[PDB]
RNA sequence: CAGACACCAUGGUGCACCUGACUCCUGAGG
RNA sequence: AAGACGGACCAGAGCGAAAGCAUUUGCCAAGAAUGUUUUCAUUAAUCAAGAACGAAAGUCGGAGGUUCGAAGACGAUCAGAUACCGUCGUAGUUCCGACCAUAAACGAUGCCGACUGGCGAUGCGGCGGCGUUAUUCCCAUGACCCGCCGGGCAGCUUCCGGGAAACCAAAGUCUUUGGGUUCCGGGGGGAGUAUGGUUGCAAAGCUGAAACUUAAAGGAAUUGACGGAAGGGCACCACCAGG
RNA sequence: GGGCAAGUCUGGUCGCAGCAGCCGCGGUAAUUCCAGCUCCAAUAGCGUAUAUUAAAGUUGCUGCAGUUAAAAAGCUCGUAGUUGGAUCUUGAGGGCCCGCCCCUCGGCGCCCCCUCGAUGUGUCCCGCGGGGCCCGAAGCGUUUACUUUGAAAAAAUUAGA
């Protein structure tokens, strides 16, 4: 949370989400991301360089999360048989 | 993705699926599993879409990969049919194994007679592994799980459509998972399938 | 919301977006105007004319052929019923209930029902009076209700 | 039936947003609803909307975002002569550093910062932040 | 719903199963049809939910029978809306 | 389930109680 | 013969504004739901006054009193019974025209609209199937099965959201406080009493005070103790069989 | 003693005298009394009674509660009263801003008069000054509430230079 032209107030900058556009606050439970490994393709065999999605308390308790992850993953690629 | 032709499935898988009785589902209507469904069999029963089962299995597998220690993924089954299944998975992939009773508190309890440190849980039915599923969301752990059309979807991140109760259905999915993770990172390598048969998994199958 | 009936449901059709229906044979102005004039001669209400035109002829409403509706045609011609069709049919029910009430003086239901129908007539009539479709010097009465329906 | 149309729309969005749902069907659809949505949209509080046209009265599908915290309605409307605006702003907004009070002025439906510059008051519709 | 969907062009089987005024674009699905039927020697236009019978000169009586829903028809018939 | 099933009223009192700092201090040597 | 009453079938099922409403059949008008490119073209939402209906008892005049039965009188049981319990039996139950206007008239939850969640039934209407059965030559019928859609009484399971909790998809969208409108409450007692008015033939109904009294009246959950409340056990300080 | 800041006081009393808004003390080892001592708070002031205000969202416009705690009329119709669906048009200059679109004046113009340049009771550039008529403009078309700018708007008070 900035003050003025871009002075830093603040204790830290929290994680956000894009499955419901709501911040992960402050020490909350059921808040974790999900590193899917990339594969380099064509020759196979995992190469880095994680794709990370941020999952909040809210989505998980409302049993959304399964579908959400696929929408997020597909939209930016890449998984075989899409 | 990976090398790519056999990751768009192949006949070999489609034969194994049909044999293991994966394809049939429940008769309860859906609102979170509904997308996955291929078509509905006459007078109830849903035919799951093998294409969807594939992609989810691969995304799951990929998440276990990019950890350089395979021990901190806990494979969990309390189902009888999947006790042998997870035991073989743990030999192969190098998972830390939980067959039979979970015994409440191993991701919780500072004072306990056992403690396990995972980073990702893989569950065979979260209405039988309900204790891990609840316990995991008290201590900030993501959980993949094998879900049918009447399993809870709350606190499950990535679901894999499948019957996943009884028979060879639980076995086969553990076999295919192990095969997949070994492809990306293992010693099957190069994104080609295992030389081990699914029959090493499955259930004990009463011995004559 | 309904304070004129104890219902909860619906009682109107859905209507289409378009100003042309059905667009494969909408006939001509001529045909349906003749038909309207002849039907209105017999003393038939706009409701009845609309029903028979819809189903038998390839018109649906006559609002989609020309901008006029059956009432508008009637009104401009000067050959029209002398009160709105709805108001007529309301008055007619209150007559019918009144006749039933004359027959039976123990029918408590009929007394309750009559009141409701009569109130409904008055609110509709008030609306017509304000907008000069009824004269304000006429008013609903037992007496005159009989005379209209006859 | 509906004696305000703003109040229904605002609630509808908020209740969607709570779920994580990214669609609503608001209706009856009016000129003021369009105008309120555009000002809201511009500041980034909601996403883009699409007006579907019917001969009933219209229906709008709003694709919303969770950049909003609350859009309240001031029903019944009150007069604001630019010296009750200050009173409202301290009362009903969490800071003076952000959030807009949205009014209807004779110089157009506008946010209260623009109102202050014009010095044209009017009737208060609602607010958001 | 899985509670995050947004549909801007909805499929015509989940919009065509619903009630007539509950549709997401509201026009009813009712139509006109031509009825040939053999004891009538003219092509009578009929309304799908006719209510009161359609009859014609060419038939004795055989054209429609009343039903509260879709009007009953007898022997050979056709339908084309056409264009609602 | 699918054997038997009755009168019976009355009666009083107090104190339950609230803060943290490990030595037997070893005591020939120390 | 008289008078009364319509079991089992009968259900978290239907209808009716509510009170209420189960023998058969016919007649009379009425209401909802549904289907509906029909009609009108804003006619609407909700409410002082005003008005319709209103179980039971009671009261006016008859019919009628089978059955049962407020009162009374009897037999028991009890320390006390005038009660419960047995018997005799009155008004009354039933029926008609008048009064009366209240009920825990209980879902203790104003009315109208919008929005926010899963699953399966069932009364009813409509629609759909290379579904079953059934009838006429097969049908169109109809009952059934599956799917779909409306409007009913409800249920189930849920960090959907609320609440003090019990509960509650509304008692949700309330400090991030504001859709419309109406009604009632402001600690507990005095008291629906006093007093004046009003309605009623009467019985009664409506409006409705104060002095004074007093720091608790109350709600909910929790934990104990206790029950001539329900399932249990264990012991010759209990019983049994007996000394 | 608690609320309440400052006595696990010393003597005396012992449910007595008193204390005590309220909660409660005192019935013999009274940190509440009655004195003494010490300490606290405010300090030329402080205590007390009482009206009113604040706290009090315990009158709730902003901003109340009504399943069970105090509280939805037996139910419906319904007039006043309150409230009410959708729907009509206004390119350049400079790096937004300005006028516009689907006759009493000013004045594009037309006609008049002293006439202004062809002219010096008077034209043919024009209504420029007075006119009439009549366009961009504008009463325009039918009203407003609202909001906006002005005036009219005691001094003291009050904010405040």
């Amino acid at each position: 949370m900035q003050s003025n032209a871009g002075e830093f107030v603040d204790l830290y900058v929290p994680r956000k989400c894009s499955a419901s556009n709501r911040i992960i606050g402050a020490k909350d439970h059921a808040s974790i991301p999900m590193n899917v490994a990339e594969v380099d393709k064509v020759t196979g065999r995992f190469n880095g360089q994680s794709k990370t999605y941020a999952i909040c308390g809210a989505i998980r308790r409302m049993g959304e999360s399964d579908d959400s992850i696929l929408r997020l993953a597909k939209s930016h690629g890449i998984v075989s048989q899409n | 993705s990976g090398a790519l032709d056999v990751l768009q499935m192949k006949e070999e898988d489609v034969l194994k699926f049909l044999a293991a009785g994966t394809h049939l589902g429940g008769t309860n209507l859906d609102f979170q599993m509904e997308q996955y469904i291929y078509k509905r069999k006459s007078d109830g029963i849903y035919i799951i879409n093998l294409k969807r089962t594939w992609e989810k299995l691969l995304l799951a597998a990929r998440a276990i990969v990019a950890i350089e220690n395979p021990a901190d993924v806990s494979v969990i089954s309390s189902r009888n049919t999947g006790q042998r299944a997870v035991l073989k998975f743990a030999a192969a992939t190098g998972a830390t194994p939980i067959a039979g009773r979970f015994t409440p508190g191993t991701f919780t309890n500072q004072i306990q007679a056992a403690f396990r440190e995972p980073r990702l849980l893989v569950v065979t039915d979260p209405r039988a592994d309900h204790q891990p599923l609840t316990e995991a969301s008290y201590v900030n752990l993501p959980t993949i799980a094998l879900c049918n059309t009447d399993s809870p979807l709350r606190y499950v991140d990535i679901a894999i459509p499948c019957n996943n109760k009884g028979a060879h259905s639980v076995g086969l999915m553990w076999w295919m998972l192990a095969r997949e993770v070994l492809r990306m990172r293992g010693t099957i390598s190069r994104e080609h399938p295992w030389e081990v048969m699914p029959d090493l998994y499955f259930y004990r199958d009463p011995e004559e | 919301g309904r304070m004129h009936a104890p219902g909860k449901g619906l009682s109107q059709s859905a209507l289409p977006y378009r100003r042309s229906v059905p667009t494969w044979l909408k006939l001509t102005s001529d045909d349906v105007k003749e038909q309207i004039y002849k039907l209105a001669k017999k003393g038939l209400t706009p409701s009845q004319i609309g029903v028979i035109l819809r189903d038998s002829h390839g018109v649906a409403q006559v609002r989609f052929v020309t901008g006029n509706k059956i009432l508008r045609i009637l009104k401009s011609k000067g050959l029209a019923p002398d009160l709105p069709e709805d108001l007529y049919h309301l008055i007619k029910k209150a007559v019918a209930v009144r006749k039933h009430l004359e027959r039976n003086r123990k029918d408590k239901d009929a007394k309750f029902r009559l009141i409701l129908i009569e109130s409904r007539i008055h609110r509709l009539a008030r609306y017509y009076k304000t907008k000069r479709v009824l004269p304000p010097n006429w008013k609903y009465e037992s007496s005159t209700a009989s005379a209209l329906v006859a | 039936v509906r004696m305000n149309v703003l109040a229904d729309a605002l609630k509808s969005i908020n209740n969607a947003e709570k779920r994580g749902k990214r669609q609503v069907l608001i209706r009856p659809c009016s000129k003021v609803i369009v105008r309120f949505l555009t000002v809201m949209m511009k500041h980034g509080y909601i996403g883009e909307f699409e007006i579907i046209d019917d001969h009933r009265a219209g229906k709008i599908v709003v694709n919303l975002t969770g950049r909003l915290n609350k859009c309240g309605v001031i029903s019944p409307r009150f007069d604001v002569q630019l010296k009750d605006l200050e009173k409202w702003q301290n009362n009903l907004l969490p800071s003076r550093q952000f959030g807009f009070i949205v009014l209807t002025t004779s110089a157009g439906i506008m946010d209260h910062e623009e109102a202050r510059r014009k010095h044209t008051g009017g009737k208060i519709l609602g607010f958001f932040f | 719903m899985p509670l995050a969907k947004d549909l801007l062009h909805p499929s015509p089987e989940e919009e065509k199963r619903k009630h007539k005024k509950k549709r997401l674009v509201q026009s009813p699905n009712s139509y006109f049809m031509d009825v040939k039927c053999p004891g009538c020697y003219k092509i009578t236009t009929v309304f799908s939910h006719a209510q009161t019978v359609v009859l014609c000169v060419g038939c004795s009586t055989v054209l429609c029978q009343p039903t509260g829903g879709k009007a009953r028809l007898t022997e050979g018939c056709s339908f084309r809306r056409k264009q609602h």
